[PDB]
């Protein structure tokens, strides 16, 4: 599950990156390229200037913190013997321990509502005015 | 008519009439034959004999029934109701019997 | 192409006269609870069967033109022609019944089973001479008087 | 009108339903606390301010009689405490009417009265006469009873005075050790009083000391005269007695259905009382119509039949030289169904007397067997 | 009196047959020989008579004369007859008679009231059956030709026009007082007609 | 079309297969019962998570058992691909190309040392 | 075996479906007639006239072809494939309905040979024997009292 | 006509049926469905064919076959037959008759 | 043999069957009607405890059942309902519904 | 606890009824006021009249009530069998 959000958090990163740059380079290019005196701006592709090269250290501040996030849940990984074994030695009495306590209970209800079964003959017709 | 004899004999007449049901059940069995012989790929009737079975059995029903009709004599109806319920016999005098038929009593 | 309207009207008349016998026929049954009678049924029964023989008629003298006939539709073709159900209308495909009908069981010494009307012959000279056979006297006993 | 007088006693009948003291035959009172005084005694009654709550009196100073009183309260009080269940509505003040009808008459006429009684000089004789009694017939207490046939007297058994007794119904005989007799027997009485004389043949009150020797030989002086004098006393009966014709030295057929309660007996025995017996005993057997026996009593008694195939019947005249006979027949732990039935032959007059006053002292005590030997039970 | 009458006239040439056919609709079948003695009026004295249409005739059983002959029978009780004609205004029924008639014990108050006003005529002498079933004199007479008059009747030839024994149903009620019970017999009557419409028929005829 | 189906084997004869497999007091009844009903129901209804908690460890050791492998096979993919056409050249600026390299190095670097530690047990 | 469509034909690649470019898929269909006049000049399209444009001139020629007549609800096409060999004497011998994108025909022997065949063999049927019995055979106390008080129930 | 109805049923009924002996044994040339529809032809021929118990009705019950006249009531004259029995036993009664009376004057004590 | 291959061609038919439509392609080939067929097929060494952890498509088991139906066959043999069975909440059902 | 005229009130006849009313000089002659008294006697007879009328329910019929008293008794030791027998129960009971 952890494993799950990561990778896909990681992978829509790239998704991110495609969504923020090309995005900004349709945000035309009013840089000094080496054309002509002709800036380039409408077939080799105003839109926003914020972001040409301002938003290099503009906007990628709003995504810094994003790509950050990913090292959150590195820490929370279960990191401890790969054989796993003893959780399961340790927990297989569970299977029959519940069992056990059950029974008792399990008969439970039924009797002890049959000690009072044992008298709703009784318990039951008393009831004659 | 009675030509030969009178030889009504109406009580035994009915033998006639009770047996005839045979002939008429035959008819099934003289009919059956033709669709048998007619289905297998067989002489036309050297095989069948039974286009004749058939008439022949027929013209004999027609035949006894028509000579039934005529010893027969009562124009349709005639005193319409109830043919006899109109009737009334003897079983005063036979219960009567009893004074002659027991009581030799004394004896 | 004209010529064959008074045709097809024909078989539409006769359609129709088939859907009403039927249409009849249904509410007839309903409108008694049991059986109404056997012989209602028999005529009922033999009614359709007049017009089912017209239909078969009217299909042999002239199937070889039908056979010819390709769609060539007119007066409300190009129009309706969008509702699919015109494949329902052509369904060329047969019913389970019509499949199960078996050629089978009949193939066995097939390919004759014609050249058989000598039976009609017989069966006419046998009904002609029956016809001529009314002599009330002896039922063809042909013996002494009684 | 002369007839005035029976139409005011036509209603000689109290008001009786008690809260209103009105008895008003010249006594003195006051309300609110409704305490009474005479020149005789007084007497106080603390009744609640609806009903009645206690009662007490005074016998205000006689003389000894005055230890007589403290028992007064125990009979009147107890005519007027009601709550045997519950009665607010139901308490007729006749009987207190008729107890305490006694005392006024004797308060209205003293003279400086209820001090000359003679009971205190009568008990000797009653003291003695047991005495006379050293045969032993083993029956410790009957003599008590035994005793009614010469003397007996109380004070204040029953009612709110001095009296006597005669002949108890019984006689002879019991576990019972409740009182149901109590309330069934009728000893009957002898009352005693004071009231004004009129015929100068009487005399009158003598104020006694004794009447009565020191040795019982049954002697009986008197007393003797001059209390500056006197008006003296009467004394009358409980259930009056009708003597016959006699007045010395002061047809019908009808019948009834009964049923009498034999358990187990003698050969055949009687159906009336039990004294039947030892009167009808000539010996051992014998009873072939006596016709003789004695049935003692101060006066005797009279004859005795009986059938054979033995439907019994009977005949008693009275012969105390006065011979007068009737009679009566008799037809057949349960009822038997018998047939009484009573035939008189002759017939005379009978007095029914109720009271006369004596002049002194032996005057009543000399005819209680005249008195005794007049009982004519009759069961009905 | 008061009575519905029908009748309805059939051909001997078929009285075996009829008689047959009308065994059943109970009881065998009584003959009965009769004669009669019409006589007429001369005086016109009539307090309770009316002369004029309602002259007096006389019936007589001759019971035994049937198998005897000759008629002499006064002592069975000859009862005289005087009714009303045929009486018209109805038609859904038939005829209803009034026909006043007694019989006495051999009285010879006939001849007294012949001595009175009348004398005997001619008269005639008929044969019946009588099929009595239920309710409805069910018979079928016939008037053999008597030419004698109160005698034997040796010719006994046929009688009238309807040759033939002429039958007759009659339900006597001489109290019509009662019209829920003439309205009965009427329905009865009815039913009657439609269940043997089926061979006999019957209407007002010519005596 | 569709490949009708190879139904070889059909029939009804098959005896050869089963042949060879022949080889004013009440009050205290009250309260007892409600009290043992209680304190039953509760304890039931309570400590049946147990199956939860176990279906969460062997969850857990599943999905750390091989998984991790596959996350630590598929990371470096990442970034064995993100050097597409990255030269020494300082053709544009591709300034955006340096700055993303040194950014998905540090967390390739994170994660690496983050995986080598993860496996403490042999 | 022309009843019902099958696709062998999954490829749109040939070509754009319109009037220039329909016919390619009859061109490539299940069936081919492999002899026809644009079969023998334009499988030489090589190099050549290649287009609906230049096949529409081939009538010109002597054999046998095709023409379009329909274009029909939204998609409706018909071939009305003809044997024109000789001049001016073509012979049809077959069209084809496109629509659906596969080919269709069917010959009208259907609308009586398919409602015979039902309308006899269903309603034949109904002569099951419905019910048997008759003089021979052609023509078939406390709790019968609880009627006579249904009506009094309600009554009282 | 209670009699000749025998007439307007066995021919029209089963001569109609023989001659449906042609519509099967049609020649067959020209058509495939044909024979879907000539089934139903034979089978109604012979639900027709099987009219028999309308047959059967009109053979027993005839017209009465066990009573045939209009009954008449007439009257027998055979009673005598049981008269003879019944004369014998009159005349013998009166024996036992007699031989009772004799019992009535055969006490005697004193009298004649 | 006429067909090499023998162990997974066994079982990727008996694991085809995972949408309805193909199956009613073969009930309109009628195989079905073939009680060898049917016989046959009541073929389930899939669903006994051994010869199961190899299935891989554990959706195919409900369609076990609804097939040894005997009626539901014809029912299905409807195209319009072997179209109804087209559709099933894999969401919803996150947890196999039966 | 009766709110009616008092027992004592309720005098059932003039305790002097003559009231000393002997005819000769000593006679109550207070005809008309004796008549006053016995009006007052009349009108304390109707106030113990309503009073009466107004005091006791008298149930149904001197009987009837009775009849109910008994129905009512019989109820009531059903009733208390009932308590009794579960309380028997309830201590047969609770044995474990």
């Amino acid at each position: 599950d952890r494993l799950t959000q990561l990778q896909e958090a990681m992978d829509e990163l790239l998704e991110m990156f495609l969504s923020a740059f090309f995005w900004v380079e349709r945000h035309h290019d009013l840089k000094t390229f080496g054309p002509n005196d002709k800036i380039p701006d409408l077939k080799a592709d105003t839109k926003s200037p914020e972001e040409y090269k301002a938003g290099q250290l503009q906007l990628a501040r709003d995504i810094i913190v994003k790509e950050q996030q990913i090292e959150y849940l590195i820490s929370t990984l279960p990191g401890l013997d790969n054989s796993e074994r003893e959780q399961i030695q340790l927990l297989r009495e569970l299977e029959d321990d519940l069992v056990t306590a059950e029974a008792q209970r399990q008969e439970a209800l039924k009797e002890r509502d049959e000690v009072l079964g044992k008298l709703d003959a009784l318990l039951r017709g008393l009831e004659r005015p | 008519p009675v030509d030969i004899h009178k030889p009504f004999t109406p009580a035994e007449r009915i033998q006639q009439l009770g047996e005839i049901d045979n002939d008429i059940a035959s008819l099934l069995q003289h009919l059956s034959a033709a669709l048998k012989a007619l289905a297998t790929p067989d002489p036309v009737t050297a095989f069948k004999t039974a286009q004749n079975d058939f008439f022949r059995t027929i013209d004999r029903i027609d035949k006894h029934l028509t000579r039934q009709i005529y010893a027969l004599e009562e124009a349709g109806i005639i005193t319409l109701k109830s043919g006899t319920g109109s009737g009334a016999g003897t079983v005063g005098a036979g219960a009567t019997e009893e004074q002659a038929q027991q009581l030799p009593q004394p004896q | 192409a004209p010529e064959e309207l008074k045709q097809l009207e024909l078989l539409r008349n006769r359609f129709a006269q088939l859907q009403s016998s039927l249409t009849s026929l249904a509410g007839n049954l309903i409108r008694t609870e049991p059986l109404p009678t056997y012989e209602s049924l028999q005529a009922s029964a033999s009614i359709l069967q007049q017009n089912l023989r017209s239909i078969q008629e009217l299909m042999t003298e002239n199937s070889d033109i039908f056979k010819r006939i390709a769609i060539h539709p007119s007066t409300n073709f190009p129009g309706r022609t969008q509702e699919h159900m015109l494949l329902q209308l052509l369904r060329k495909k047969l019913e389970p019944e019509v499949e199960s009908w078996v050629e089978e069981a009949r193939e066995t010494a097939r390919a004759f089973n014609e050249q058989w009307a000598d039976m009609l012959e017989t069966f006419q000279h046998s009904l002609h001479h029956y016809v001529t056979v009314q002599l009330k006297k002896q039922y063809t006993v042909e013996e002494q008087e009684m | 009108e002369e007839v005035i007088h029976i139409l005011s006693k036509s209603k000689g009948l109290v008001s009786e339903a008690g809260l209103e003291r009105l008895a008003r035959s010249l006594e003195l009172e006051f309300m609110w606390k409704r305490t009474l005084i005479v020149a005789g005694s007084a007497l106080e009654l603390l009744v609640e301010f609806s009903q009645d709550v206690v009662q007490s009196v005074t016998l205000n100073f006689p003389d000894i009689v005055t230890k007589h009183a403290q028992k007064a309260g125990e009979i009147l009080f107890n005519d007027l405490r009601l709550a045997p269940g519950q009665s607010p509505l139901t308490k007729s003040l006749a009987r207190f009417a008729a107890n305490f009808e006694r005392l006024a008459v004797l308060d209205k006429l003293s003279i400086l009265e209820a001090v000359a009684d003679v009971y205190e000089s009568l008990a000797r004789l009653h003291a003695w006469e047991l005495q006379k009694l050293r045969e032993d017939p083993s029956l410790a207490g009957k003599d008590d009873e035994y005793l009614e046939n010469l003397v007996l007297c109380t004070k204040s058994g029953k009612p709110a005075m001095n009296d006597r007794g005669r002949v108890g119904l019984a006689l002879d005989y019991e576990a019972e050790v409740a009182s149901w007799i109590a309330d069934n027997e009728r000893t009957w009485s002898i009352l005693i009083g004071c009231a004004p004389l009129r015929d100068l043949s009487i005399n009158p009150v003598r104020i006694s000391d004794k009447w009565i020797g020191p040795n019982v030989k049954t002697s009986l002086p008197d007393g003797l005269h001059t209390g500056e004098p006197i008006i003296d006393w009467l004394d009358p009966e409980p259930t009056f007695i009708p003597a016959t014709d006699q007045q010395q030295q002061q047809p019908n057929a009808d019948t009834t259905t009964s049923k009498p309660t034999p358990n187990a007996k003698a050969s055949h025995k009687k159906l009336d009382d039990f004294e039947a017996f030892l009167a009808k005993h000539s010996s051992h057997s014998g009873p072939i119509s006596n016709m003789t026996p004695s049935q003692h009593q101060p006066s005797s008694d009279l004859s005795i039949d009986v059938t054979l195939r033995p439907k019994l019947q009977i005949v008693f005249p009275l012969h105390a030289t006065s011979k007068e006979e009737v009679k009566g027949k008799i037809a057949h732990e349960e009822g038997d169904q018998m047939e009484g039935v009573k035939t008189e032959g002759d017939e005379d007059g009978e007095e029914k007397k109720r009271r006369r006053p004596q002049p002194g002292d032996l005057a009543r005590a000399l005819e209680v067997l005249e008195d005794v030997g007049k009982w004519a039970e009759f069961v009905r | 009196p008061y009575e519905i009458f029908l009748a309805g006239v059939v051909s001997d040439n078929k009285a075996r047959a009829v008689l047959g056919g009308f065994t059943e609709m109970i009881r065998g079948f009584p003959t009965i020989k009769e004669l009669l003695k019409e006589r007429g009026p001369q005086e016109l004295h009539n307090i309770l008579v009316r002369q004029p249409d309602a002259i007096l005739g006389p019936a007589q059983a001759g019971a035994e004369a049937a198998p005897h002959g000759t008629v002499s029978g006064g002592k069975p009780h000859i009862l005289r007859w005087s009714d009303i004609p045929d009486p018209p205004n109805q038609r859904i029924p038939p005829f209803i008679t009034q026909r006043k008639i007694i019989e006495i014990p051999d009285q010879r108050a006939p001849r007294i009231l012949a001595a009175s006003k009348f004398r005997n005529k001619s008269d005639l002498v008929e044969e019946s059956y009588h099929w009595w079933f239920n309710d409805v004199e069910y018979s079928m007479v016939r008037t053999l030709d008597p030419s004698p008059q109160t005698t034997d009747q040796v010719p006994s030839l046929a009688g009238l026009e309807p040759i033939g024994d002429f039958w007759l149903l009659y339900v006597r009620m001489r109290v019509e007082a009662t019209p829920d019970r003439m309205q009965q017999a009427h329905n009865q009557l009815q039913q009657i007609r439609d269940q043997l419409l089926g061979v006999f028929e019957f209407k007002v005829w010519d005596r | 079309l569709w490949p009708d189906p190879p139904a070889f084997w059909k029939p009804e004869n098959i005896e050869r297969y089963n042949a060879l497999k022949q080889t004013r007091l009440a009050p205290a009844s009250e309260t007892t019962s409600d009290s043992k009903h209680f304190d039953r129901g509760f304890e039931l209804k309570k400590l049946a998570k147990s199956l939860l908690v176990n279906y969460l460890e062997l969850m857990g050791i599943m999905s750390i058992n091989p998984a991790h492998a596959s996350e630590k096979v598929q990371d470096i993919k990442t970034i064995v691909l993100n050097f597409h056409h990255i030269l020494n050249e300082y053709i544009q600026l591709m300034q955006d190309h340096l700055d993303a390299k040194r950014n998905e190095t540090a967390a390739v670097r994170a994660v690496v040392d983050k995986a080598k530690r993860l496996i403490e047990g042999l | 075996l022309d009843e019902i469509q099958w696709h062998t034909n999954p490829a749109v690649v040939g070509g754009s479906i319109h009037d220039n470019s329909v016919l390619f898929y009859f061109r490539e269909s299940p069936f081919y007639d492999k002899t026809s006049n644009n079969e023998v000049l334009y499988q030489q399209g090589l190099h050549n006239q290649t287009m609906m444009q230049f096949l529409e001139t081939l009538r010109e020629m002597s054999g046998l072809e095709f023409v379009v007549a329909q274009e029909t609800g939204t998609g409706v096409w018909v071939i009305n494939k003809q044997t024109r060999r000789k001049e001016d004497e073509i012979s049809v011998h077959g069209t084809y309905f496109l629509v659906g994108e596969n080919v269709y025909m069917a010959a009208p022997t259907l609308a009586d040979i398919i409602s015979m065949r039902l309308a006899s063999a269903s309603s034949s049927i109904s002569r099951l024997l419905p019910i048997a019995a008759s003089v021979q055979s052609w023509s078939p106390p406390d709790p019968r009292w609880l009627e006579e008080t249904l009506m009094i129930h309600e009554f009282f | 006509e209670r009699k000749n109805i025998l007439i307007a049923s066995i021919m029209t009924s089963y001569r109609d049926l023989i001659t449906h002996a042609t519509s099967p044994i049609t020649s067959a040339t020209a058509s495939p469905g044909h024979a879907g529809y000539s089934s139903m032809a034979l089978s109604t021929a012979i639900h027709a064919a099987v009219k028999y118990t309308e047959d059967l009705l009109s053979l027993t019950r005839t017209l009465r076959e066990a009573l045939w006249v209009v009954g008449p009531l007439t009257g027998p004259g055979e009673k005598d037959a049981q008269a003879e029995e019944g004369m014998a036993k009159d005349a013998e009664v009166v024996w036992d008759v007699l031989n009772e009376m004799r019992d009535r004057e055969r006490e005697r004590m004193m009298a004649a | 043999h006429g067909g090499h291959t023998r162990f997974e061609l066994e079982l990727e038919f008996v694991q085809a069957l995972s949408n309805p439509e193909y199956v009613n392609w073969l009930a309109s080939r009628k195989y079905l009607m073939n009680p060898a067929f049917v016989a046959y097929l009541d073929l389930q060494y899939w669903s006994r405890p051994p010869y199961l952890k190899y299935l891989t498509y554990p959706t195919a088991l409900r369609m076990l059942q609804l097939l040894q139906s005997e009626r539901f066959r014809q029912e299905i043999l409807v195209p319009d309902v072997a179209w109804q069975l087209r559709l099933e909440g894999m969401k919803a059902a996150v947890l196999w519904h039966k | 606890a009766i709110i009616k005229k008092l027992r004592a009130a309720q005098q059932q006849q003039a305790a002097n009824p003559s009231s000393q009313a002997a005819a000769g000089g000593p006679g109550t002659t207070g005809a008309p006021g004796s008549q006053p008294s016995s009006s007052g006697p009349n009108a304390t007879a109707a106030g113990g009249a309503i009073g009466t009328t107004s005091l006791p329910s008298s149930a149904t019929t001197g009987p009837t009530p009775s009849n109910a008293l008994h129905s009512v008794k019989e109820l009531p030791a059903t009733t208390d069998p009932i308590k009794h027998k579960l309380q028997r129960a309830r201590a047969a009971v609770r044995l474990l």
